[PDB]
DNA sequence: ATCTTTCCTATTGCTTTAAAGGCAGAGGACTGTATTGATCAGTCCAAACTTCTTTCTGCATGTACATGGAAAACTGGCCAAGGCAAACACGTCCGGAATGATGGTATTTAAGAACAAACATTCCCTGGTATCAGCAAGTACAGTGCCCTGCTGACAGAGCAGGAGACACAA
DNA sequence: TTGTGTCTCCTGCTCTGTCAGCAGGGCACTGTACTTGCTGATACCAGGGAATGTTTGTTCTTAAATACCATCATTCCGGACGTGTTTGCCTTGGCCAGTTTTCCATGTACATGCAGAAAGAAGTTTGGACTGATCAATACAGTCCTCTGCCTTTAAAGCAATAGGAAAGAT
């Protein structure tokens, strides 16, 4: 058998559909939207593991992650992506 | 007599059908062939995917639009329309290259 | 014991659509630390999503401003360099078949000659 | 089997095409050389370190994911590759 | 081999009238089309996704379900009764003025 | 307690000296501006994830290896105070 | 006659001078004066070591004098010996920021 | 006494009076080094771990290493570096 | 009864720690697992960079006649060598100052 | 026919006050001159070109520029007010004391 | 070309503080034994790489005419180099404190470990509409012949005032 | 009867009309190329069925992290004073910018040749999957010694002063 191959496509087409319920994706876009989300991830996720071990953190929390976004967004895209993330937990944590 | 544009008007032209495309500008086969040939100093019967030569050929693409970019920033600095090899050099340094 | 209560996603229970659970499994797989917080994958799929929104509509308002309906690499592109914070964000970054900004300085730009007759030297 | 010349496949137009795309107006006779020059230095780092990922696994052929992680690996991120 | 004398719409048009059920899924189709032209053996994943444009875009074919539940994958695919004669008298390779059902 | 405009604090001396140390002869008189601008620009950049890196620590004293993070994640790395 | 030596002589002797030594050519206090002054704005009442400070300093030195050297050899592309802020401007663009 | 606070201030001494027995080093070159060799370990290390990643492996061993210190090490910096990690390697197996 | 216990530095016939550096591996969470010749390959690795950088280093403080090394030496020896600039292109040294340079144009006639 | 007892300034002069509009164009002003004196059909640059000198080193003449892009292509040529009457009567070929504006 | 003036470089003494050396100790590194599952070793699929062949152009090369952009030369003026004198604000120490970073212990709550359930995510068919390729029209702008509007230096020839001849007034 | 004023006709300087000819600015017409419409082809986005393995739920547990309090260290602030550096002014000279001139090398257009691209097929290498196994790393316990911190010591380099030599500038 060949091995399993996952990705972020429906969850993208999800977003997509979201903002833009009419507008498509090529599968070319479709990869290069996998590729940013797996860049993005990487970025924040060697950040927070950075500020842990700066901080001798054994565990990476929702704090460290807003530091990320913090540092690695500019301007206005880290306020933003901040307060969607702050509802996001606030909403997780509620129920 | 017979049409002859001034120059000028087809290098801009070119400029901004060139801008607006997107289709790779090198030949595919020739700079697979100098990938290969290179490929052989580093090691001998060597194999590769065709989708890694397109992406080798992408980025050497879009490594030299930049390089050309900041020779043409680099030209018009100088009072001068004509990329010379200073210009590149020049870049290059600044650049750290 | 009590009965299993019946199970609900987290990324349902956060309203996200992305994958929690995938999202906390990448991390507590890729080593970045001993120990992966609940909250964090919530936070990190919420910024995700967020971003990926917010290309999106900009590859949408892109294509629609080239009358597409698919987004395709050249939209994406367009959308992250005519933004100033993306192309911050993803400045040496490069995109496949993705092309430049359309932009001649205006010293290249003809010379725009009250008197215009035929070229001579 | 063996290629010797293939630094010429760079042709004149290509060249003329590359500058056009970042604006070049006019362009000088020795910038070709000076182009082939500094392709062929990025070539070869390039797929020096693809090379190295390659052997590095112990695989004869060599994959776009490794030309992914060495182009990241001097600070030019790719996608559209899978990376 | 070069490519048969017949459009897609033709070999199609074949496989389902020489059906029993006058009725075919892909799986079947793709196995008729290789078993009796073997230029169809290679190219398969182009030919098969040609074969299923045609089957899609033509209104002249029009699908039907499985009602107890059969193999499960794969709906049936059954010629238009109003599409009449269009394939045949010669114009194997193309069908002037395709049908449409709007 | 409060400061005002401590940007005028780089002299046009300490300019000509930057500007010598880097080689350069003669100086032009615009030059003094732009260069405090510029030097502007990036003093904040580097404080904003000073600044960042210290609040994640939840200290209130900026150290001086909150300013080699951040400088290293601009890709200035400084040797000399990492310890 | 008073001796004055012509212009670009002394020029010459300072760079010499300051590309032999080592020493920090900002003044500490006015530097820390506007440090402080750009740190508040993101938060009040932050405290900063010394030598927090000192390194600031010294990464803001190395920075000015790259692009000082950068600039000087735009001006030098120009066929110019003094800069100008069109060549600091030339100079920023290129290295990307 | 403050809590211990480890440098590689002695091995680094020791490597100087290898070279140049008769030379000293400063506090503030000290202090250079030490930042040089945590920043050479911290890049070394980050390479094999990606290499492993990249290999699905879940130990990194002196072929990562030496794959990190080619990959790294610029000329004939690196093959010099190489055999002297071979070398050593050897040695230490002999046990 | 246990035998004289021997340093892994000393068995492999480095200086550098074959211990610290396999216990910052660990630590690090670079990988679930660390291999044992990992640890000497990379101290060797640095030992040589090291002793590398301080012959040029000390090569240099000769040159100024000095026999303590400083930050200038270390500038100096880099910056000189090409290979090590090169590793080293992006990073700042304190103290370091620049190499003397004046370009020839700027000379006068 | 020789050359008309007649100046181009008085020409110029004439041509201006028969206008309705009191102004006339230089195309205007050579199709009269051509249609009122068969002599200037021919040798058309050279009185063409005099007449050009004249309108523009006379200060009598005056030109007005075409708003709303009219038919365009040639500004209308005016008789300054101050002028009066200095050709008429019997010194067509040789006016006296030419008009300066200062 | 040789003399004056300036600056850099080097030499010698004092000191100071920065680096070398001695001693205590501790916590992390070495030794020894067992588990294991992460790795190594062997075999097969197939699919994906490499290799070879035929055609058709689209591309690259070769050639020739020529203009305007690169280069050079000269002038000037105004920008900035060079130097003097005064003022102050940077720099140094001396001390107060107060603000806060870090150590020690409790506990709590948060997440790691294990197993069952499952349903969300993946793989293989399916309809239909959005995107790529080729030929043909309308739209857009470039280039340039030609003309109108300015100016400049000089020649050719009618106007009308000045002077001479003819005629009539005055003495 | 004789001399001279006034009217009239010829003469001659004045002044205007005409010519040749170079510079800017602007318009209409031809020509070339870009974009869009139509048509055809196609490929990939979304509904339907089966599968599997990853996520949720539940419980236990234990330690990472938070909180509270204690401690000292190290940074902020003020005060006084030294005097080196900066600011302001003045002179003037030479470097940047403007203008002009030269000329040659890049651009543009067209003609010819040729190999890159693509279809098609064949040959072939090994990347990855699967099973058996085996061994190198992790886990845990004991102990011992290597590295860090404090205190002492001494000498390499910085500060101060002087003197020698290099080199710029000038007639």
């Amino acid at each position: 058998k060949r091995s399993r191959k996952e990705s972020y496509s429906i969850y993208v087409y999800k977003v997509l559909k979201q903002v833009h319920p009419d507008t498509g994706i090529s599968s070319k876009a479709m990869g290069i939207m996998n590729s940013f989300v797996n860049d993005i991830f990487e970025r924040i996720a060697g950040e927070a593991s950075r500020l842990a071990h700066y901080n001798k953190r054994s565990t990476i929390t929702s704090r460290e992650i807003q530091t990320a976004v913090r540092l690695l967004l500019p301007g206005e895209l880290a306020k933003h992506a901040v307060s969607e993330g702050t509802k996001a937990v606030t909403k997780y944590t509620s129920a | 007599k017979p049409h002859r544009y001034r120059p000028g008007t087809v290098a801009l032209r070119e400029i901004r059908r060139y801008q607006k495309s997107t289709e790779l500008l090198i030949r595919k086969l020739p700079f697979q062939r100098l990938v290969r040939e290179i490929a052989q100093d580093f090691k001998t019967d060597l194999r590769f995917q065709s989708s890694a030569v397109m992406a080798l050929q992408e980025a050497c693409e879009a490594y030299l639009v930049g390089l050309f970019e900041d020779t043409n920033l680099c030209a018009i600095h100088a009072k001068r329309v004509t990329i010379m090899p200073k210009d590149i050099q020049l870049a290059r340094r600044i650049r750290g290259e | 014991g009590k009965a299993r209560a019946k199970a609900k996603t987290r990324s349902s229970r956060a309203g996200l659509q992305f994958p929690v659970g995938r999202v906390h499994r990448l991390l507590r797989k890729g080593n970045y630390s001993e120990r992966v917080g609940a909250g964090a994958p919530v936070y990190l799929a919420a910024v995700l999503e967020y971003l990926t929104a917010e290309i999106l509509e900009l590859a949408g308002n892109a294509a629609r401003d080239n009358k597409k309906t698919r987004i395709i690499p050249r939209h994406l592109q367009l959308a992250i360099r005519n933004d100033e914070e993306l192309n911050k964000l993803l400045g040496r970054v490069t995109i496949a078949q993705g092309g430049v900004l359309p932009n001649i300085q205006a010293v290249l730009l003809p010379k725009k000659t009250e008197s215009h007759h035929k070229a001579k030297g | 089997k063996v290629l010797r010349d293939n630094i010429q496949g760079i042709t004149k137009p290509a060249i003329r095409r590359l500058a056009r795309r970042g604006g070049v107006k006019r362009i000088s006779g020795l910038i070709y050389e000076e182009t082939r020059g500094v392709l062929k230095v990025f070539l070869e780092n390039v797929i020096r370190d693809a090379v190295t990922y390659t052997e590095h696994a112990k695989r004869k052929t060599v994959t776009a994911m490794d030309v992914v992680y060495a182009l990241k690996r001097q600070g030019r991120t790719l996608y559209g590759f899978g990376g | 081999h070069a490519k048969p004398p017949y459009s897609y719409i033709s070999l199609i048009t074949m496989a389902i009238q020489q059906a029993p059920s006058k009725m075919l899924t892909l799986s079947e189709i793709y196995q008729w089309i290789m078993d009796l032209f073997p230029y169809y053996r290679q190219n398969q994943q182009r030919w098969q996704n040609s074969i299923r444009h045609s089957l899609s875009f033509n209104d002249c074919f029009v699908k039907v379900a499985r009602s107890p539940d059969k193999p499960g994958k794969g709906s049936y695919w059954t010629l238009h009764p109003d599409s009449g004669n269009m394939f045949e008298n010669g114009c194997y390779l193309r069908r002037q003025k395709r049908f449409k059902c709007e």
